[PDB]
């Protein structure tokens, strides 16, 4: 596994078969093993596309790495996902692990659907970050937020009590699957595709005032596309 | 105990031909087994160390086979330094047992 | 030196740690008075001089798929440290060969009278 | 030559339950293919099957009382049991347990409990 | 190299005892155990007896044909090794010797120039 | 703790007083912690000898080691057995243990007997290897292959699924402690000794063909000495 | 320098390794397209060449007989790592020392002008 | 180079180790026929020669002040090992610098010819 | 973390910006990290004192750290304390943990009492000494020392079974808090303060002889402070 060198202000791979002095490791507080947020990368925030990159699997057995410290994410999840039949599906966390520390827009979703396999996985192997420990297993409950990590050698409350947006999710794991956004126990709007968490955050502005609000002994699902709160739109 | 066999009882030979010994024995589940040679008015000597290692100062020449039952000698081919009888062993353990042995007859 | 994959590198670096240097009081040494469990997070900003951010993101990639087959032959459930590890290599790869001046290695300074 | 013992349950409600027991008193039960079991007799009839035990940890059982008939053992004692679900006045009925009597062919048993009783009210 | 040479051959009567030996040097002791065979040309090599490294206590293999009818002794502070015979009975005019060799490989790779006992 | 090392093309004891370069440990890729299988000493494998080789002791905690990967087993062990009274004996293996990679013939027992202690033990120490972690106690269900361990310094279904032999126990960890093999439901034959794994192996000759085959309410045990078989010599 | 016990040496060594460099596909580096939990094993062959594999199982015994001292002395519960302190007892046995040329140590090559 | 806190030190030092070198028969190194579980600890006594066991006092608690904090930093649980980081930095604070004579360093004994 | 070092046959802080060679680490085996008893700093062991120096925090997770075998310990304390609702507090120990290995004299304390938050902790920080773990927390039941732990370079059945002093709790973890020596199934005498070991071990110079011995179906305690035993002055 090849290290960052930063050497002549520059990054450099320490894969060589000469180790020349000019990079000097006067200690060991010069290691790093950063984490990555996959998110500074670009990729799609989209929920749907979120469980696109989960891959499943059942078989070989989970595992865990420690890392170091590092950047914010803008987005994390929090699962509670079940089999069809009631069954629990995916295994509490371990000891010791806790959800991570900056997200802003931590994504909570609960549900059911087949939720094949056993350890989920992610498809491009990406990292679930939980607190300081990277995982190549989702634990139910608390926040992972994707990432990868990064082995280098080195030479306010809102910081966390941001979060919005909880969902329910029809099935899960499939191509068939579907998420409905919740709001004062109403479940409503499909959520297809590019909302950003802004985007859905100003659909509260029916939230007891302008829209919805189903004030009947059930809660109504609206089909979005008033257009596209799309309202009266349930079926 | 482990009882052991070889063939042919004797081979005619020529200078520089490749030759074999069959040996065979009650199951080994050992690769202990090994070879040695030994010419009159001589003290035999080791050519393989067990399995298929050769002796040291052995000649490239020689090499060899098999395990459980069947096992065998090779040489790629030969030099008159090299007449004399053959033998094989059951090294597994104990108690040690021998090959009647072959002999390096010349034609 | 390495350049960036096609996904798009966020040059900005928002990040945090738990070092904290020193103590504010004698006390906050003590757990009992010690910082809420989140308190122990500090937080800074980087920018991405000399193209390092984005470096550093494509190395992590690069790094987090060795990781991945490392991972997989380990035989030990939580991989608490490698960097130590690391440590101990980037010593071996310094030592135990013959060293005065004639190899290639530990940097020995000019000589003088 | 053993004593096996009878034991059991006393008078019970019907739609009730009931367990019951048994010891070899001259015997460990310790051979293995050992096979001990139950059977009754209602009103003077013949030998019912209730189910087999055996010292290898098979367990068999009448299918038409299984559904509320269960084994379970306690070497230690040299115990046998028999739990019951349900038991009303159909279940009422002498009772017995039984072992291998010419022992590792053909089953041969063979050997017979004391026999005891139940009823139900 | 091995320096072994033997000692306490030659004719003697039936029904009789000795005790058939050797001795060597450039090898030690301490890491190897012995064994004695016997070849004739009647019989083609054999194994006689096994002497075990102190490790194993000293403990001794003998043939079934002739386990009883030997013993066998070592010395390692005089690199010496001892046949013991019990008997001299027949059939043991067959060429003695006796052998060592790396735990690693097996006891064939030393042996003397082997010596001719005989019984009348 | 000394540490093997192969130089000159000979393993040498690395416990000097004087570390010549002339050995060098350019990396730590060359440190190897292999196992390796008690079984190729000669070690018997009679089950009723490793019976034998087990202590039975109680007190003293259990502890285990991490090492290097090793030679294949002919034979291994699962067990099963329990306390007279029903008790579960020996802890369930804990979190990442797994049987042995490649076990020929996987032993298999069951059956209940006095089973002293609580952690078992190797009489002589040997380790029980469990995939990559040594052990000094016997865990329950999956395999263990006896064997020891050694450190050194460096200069196809059939590979697991092969497996047979499932029998009785009857008593435990004692010297009364007898085992009855067991095939088609019906156990038969003492074991006593000298059976290789195909000895008993070849037995299945007779199964649903000539001989055994006890097709009444229950099954017999058949005593070994047909004569072997002894067929019909049950009692 | 050790030679074998009693016990029978089986001079042929068949063993398996979680070894693998590099990987098939790219897809591969992924456990969860990875291979099943038990395909991660390789197997090889080596013979008793200079009597290594018999050696080293003597030296296995010892070193056995030696660790399970060091195993009561632990308190750790799984003990995942040795070789690492043992290299690191293998550089503080070569250093620290004074060391130019005069002390028994450090290899350091003919001095040339 | 510390003196002792206002507390009272007592320069006894009676204390226990699991260390034993050995075994006392062969069949000690065997758990199966070891000692009973508390059967390991072993003790002995100093003194307060030259200051030593107070100063030890001092210095403890000072450790452990700074060791409050380094734990609150750890993301492991059970931190079995600091130790071994400590020779790491031993050493690199004694390695990777330029070294012949000149630097300060590796303790290069006179040159003679 | 600075350590200590023996050199000059004296201490020295291992904190320097040069590392002279006169100091040398041979091997891993000068290193200690051995404990130190709190108690050899003349800190008070009345056990209401004890009580004092403990938290009661809740909050952050607990950490243990591994350390070397260190000194004798004359006070030790075992701990029963539950929620005045009869709920548990504290959590049982986790799996290796087990008393100190010298005390003199243990102290076992039972009852309840707010028993506020859930993980202790040490007001002034100092560990718990649990055989040779560390702790920042207090485990249920089993033995632990007060202390510190320091880490510095290196250039007969009384020792284990001796023990008394048991006795319950009212209240716990505040100022209200009092304590009941225990005797013969008798509670009684307040322990106040001032009374060493041996002053309560004396005390029992009246069990089933010189006084208390309530000979009833009930149990006495009688207020210490026979004017100290205070017999027949329970009320
Ligand atoms: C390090 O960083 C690199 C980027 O620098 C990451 O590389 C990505 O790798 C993944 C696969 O590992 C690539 O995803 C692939 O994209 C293909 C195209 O998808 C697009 O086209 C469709 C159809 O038009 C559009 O609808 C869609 O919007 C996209 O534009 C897919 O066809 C591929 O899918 C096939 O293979 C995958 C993998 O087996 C299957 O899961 C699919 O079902 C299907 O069979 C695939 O999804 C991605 O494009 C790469 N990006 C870049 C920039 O290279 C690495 O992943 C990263 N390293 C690690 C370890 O995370
Ligand atoms: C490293 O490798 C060596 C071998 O090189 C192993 O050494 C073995 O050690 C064990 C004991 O630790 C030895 O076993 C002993 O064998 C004695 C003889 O048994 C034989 O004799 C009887 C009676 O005639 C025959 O029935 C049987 O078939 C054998 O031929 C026994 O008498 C000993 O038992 C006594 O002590 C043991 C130990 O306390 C008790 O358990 C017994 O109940 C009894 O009191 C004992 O069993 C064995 O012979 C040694 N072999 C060799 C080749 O030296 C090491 O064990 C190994 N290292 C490790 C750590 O595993
Ligand atoms: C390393 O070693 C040093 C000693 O060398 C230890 O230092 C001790 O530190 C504690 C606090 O951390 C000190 O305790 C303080 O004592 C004050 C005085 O108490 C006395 O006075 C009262 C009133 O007259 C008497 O009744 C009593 O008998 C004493 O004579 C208290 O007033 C302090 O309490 C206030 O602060 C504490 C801490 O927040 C609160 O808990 C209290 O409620 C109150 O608010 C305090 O208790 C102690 O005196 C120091 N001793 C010495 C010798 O310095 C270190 O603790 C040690 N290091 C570690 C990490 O353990
Ligand atoms: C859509 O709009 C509605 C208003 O129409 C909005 O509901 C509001 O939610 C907030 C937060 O729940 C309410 O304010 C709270 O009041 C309680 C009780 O006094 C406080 O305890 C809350 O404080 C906690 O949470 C804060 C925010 O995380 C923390 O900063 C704080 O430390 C506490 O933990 C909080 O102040 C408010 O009363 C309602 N108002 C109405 C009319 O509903 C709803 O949140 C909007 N939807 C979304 C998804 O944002
Ligand atoms: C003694 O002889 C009898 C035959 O007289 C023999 O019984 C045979 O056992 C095999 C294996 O159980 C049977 O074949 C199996 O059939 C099932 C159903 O189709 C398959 O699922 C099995 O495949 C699994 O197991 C294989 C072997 O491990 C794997 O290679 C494979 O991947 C699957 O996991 C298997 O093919 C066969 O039908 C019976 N035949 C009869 C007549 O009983 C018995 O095994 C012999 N006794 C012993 C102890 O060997
Ligand atoms: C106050 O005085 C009374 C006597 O008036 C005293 O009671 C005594 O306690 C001891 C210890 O419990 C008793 O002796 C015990 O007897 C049993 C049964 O034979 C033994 O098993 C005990 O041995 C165990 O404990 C020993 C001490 O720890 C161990 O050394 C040993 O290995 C065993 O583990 C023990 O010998 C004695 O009979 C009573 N006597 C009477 C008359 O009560 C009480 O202990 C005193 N109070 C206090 C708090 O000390
Ligand atoms: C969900 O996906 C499945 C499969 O991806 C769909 O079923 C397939 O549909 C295609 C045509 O689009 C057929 O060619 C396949 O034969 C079908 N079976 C497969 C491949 O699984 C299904 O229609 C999708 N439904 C929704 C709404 O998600
Ligand atoms: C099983 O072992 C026990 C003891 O090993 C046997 O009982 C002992 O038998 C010997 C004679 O062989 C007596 O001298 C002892 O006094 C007996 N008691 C002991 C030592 O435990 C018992 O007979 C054995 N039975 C079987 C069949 O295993
Ligand atoms: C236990 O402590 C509490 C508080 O320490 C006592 O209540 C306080 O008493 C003081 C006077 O001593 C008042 O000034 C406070 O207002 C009270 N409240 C507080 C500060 O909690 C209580 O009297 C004590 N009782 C006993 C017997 O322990
Ligand atoms: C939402 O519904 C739940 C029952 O599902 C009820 O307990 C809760 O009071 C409701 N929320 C509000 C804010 O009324
Ligand atoms: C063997 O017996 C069990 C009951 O103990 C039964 O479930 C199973 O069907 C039997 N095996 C076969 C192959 O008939
Ligand atoms: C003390 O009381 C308990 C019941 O709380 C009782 O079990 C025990 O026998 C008593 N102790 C003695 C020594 O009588």
């Amino acid at each position: 596994i090849p290290l960052g060198v930063i050497h002549n202000s520059t990054l450099q791979v320490s894969d060589v078969d000469k180790l020349v002095c000019r990079d000097k490791l006067s200690s060991t507080n010069q290691l790093r093993s950063v984490g990555l947020n996959l998110e500074g990368n670009g990729v799609a925030t989209d929920v749907p596309s979120a469980t696109k990159r989960w891959g499943f699997r059942s078989g070989v057995p989970p595992k865990v790495v420690n890392y170091e410290a590092g950047e914010w994410a803008e987005n994390c999840y929090n699962l509670e996902i079940k089999k069809p039949d009631g069954s629990e599906c995916l295994p509490a966390a371990p000891d010791g692990i806790r959800g991570f520390p900056r997200c802003r827009y931590v994504h909570k979703v609960s549900g059911t659907g087949p939720c094949a396999g056993d350890f989920a996985f992610h498809k491009e192997g990406a990292f679930f970050l939980y607190d300081r420990l990277a995982s190549t297993v989702i634990y139910r409950g608390t926040t992972f937020a994707e990432g990868v990590v990064a082995f280098l050698i080195l030479p306010p409350s809102s910081g966390y009590y941001s979060t919005t947006i909880r969902y329910q999710a029809t099935g899960f794991g499939t191509n068939e699957t579907e998420y409905l956004f919740e709001v004062d126990n109403l479940t409503y709007v499909q959520l297809e595709s590019r909302f950003t968490p802004q985007f859905l955050l100003q659909l509260n502005e029916t939230i007891y005032t302008s829209g919805k609000r189903s004030n009947t002994t059930g809660k109504l699902i609206w089909k979005v596309n008033r257009k596209i709160r799309s309202e009266e739109l349930s079926f | 105990d482990i009882q052991m066999t070889q063939s042919p009882a004797s081979l005619s030979v020529s200078v520089g031909e490749t030759v074999s010994i069959t040996c065979r024995a009650s199951e080994n589940i050992y690769s202990s087994l090994a070879w040695y040679q030994q010419k009159q008015g001589k003290s035999p000597q080791l050519l393989v160390y067990s399995a298929t290692i050769l002796a040291d100062g052995v000649p490239s020449r020689f090499s060899g086979s098999g395990s459980g039952t069947q096992y065998s000698l090779k040489i790629n081919s030969l030099q008159s330094e090299d007449f004399g009888t053959y033998y094989c062993q059951h090294f597994w353990g104990t108690p040690y047992t021998f090959g009647g042995g072959t002999k390096l007859e010349i034609k | 030196a390495i350049v960036n994959a096609q996904p798009k590198c966020n040059p900005n670096l928002h990040y945090w740690t738990t070092q904290d240097e020193g103590a504010a009081i004698g006390l906050a040494w003590i757990p009992y008075f010690g910082p809420a469990a989140e308190g122990i997070y500090t937080e800074g900003l980087m920018h991405n001089q000399d193209g390092l951010i984005c470096g550093l993101r494509q190395l992590a990639n690069e790094t987090t798929q060795a990781l991945q087959l490392f991972l997989r032959a380990t035989t030990e459930l939580r991989t608490f440290s490698i960097l130590n590890r690391k440590a101990i290599d980037f010593l071996l790869q310094r030592w135990g060969g013959t060293c005065h001046i004639l190899g290639p290695d530990c940097c020995i300074e000019p000589h003088d009278w | 030559d053993v004593k096996l013992l009878e034991s059991g349950g006393g008078l019970v409600q019907p739609g009730g339950s009931l367990k019951l027991s048994c010891a070899a008193s001259g015997f460990s039960l310790s051979t293995s293919g050992v096979g001990v079991g139950w059977f009754r007799q209602p009103s003077g009839k013949g030998l019912e099957w209730l189910a087999l035990i055996w010292w290898d940890d098979d367990k068999y059982y009448n299918p038409s009382l299984k559904s509320q008939l269960s084994i379970s053992k306690d070497f230690s004692r040299n115990q046998v049991f028999l739990k019951i679900s349900n038991v009303d006045i159909a279940d009422t009925a002498t009772y017995y347990c039984a072992r291998r009597d010419p022992f590792g062919y053909d089953n041969a048993m063979g050997y017979w409990g004391q026999g005891t009783s139940v009823t139900v009210s | 190299e091995v320096q072994l040479q033997e000692s306490g051959g030659g004719l003697m009567q039936p029904g009789g005892s000795m005790k058939l030996s050797c001795v060597a040097s450039g090898f030690t002791f301490s890491n190897y155990w012995m064994n004695w065979v016997r070849q004739s040309p009647e019989k083609g090599l054999e194994w006689v007896a096994e002497i075990r490294l102190k490790s194993n206590n000293y403990a001794t293999h003998y043939a079934e044909s002739v386990k009883g009818r030997f013993t066998i002794s070592r010395d390692d502070s005089k690199r010496s090794v001892y046949l013991q015979m019990n008997t001299l009975r027949a059939e043991d005019t067959g060429i003695y010797y006796c052998t060592r060799g790396n735990g690693n490989y097996r006891a064939m790779d030393y042996w003397g120039q082997g010596t001719s006992v005989t019984v009348s």
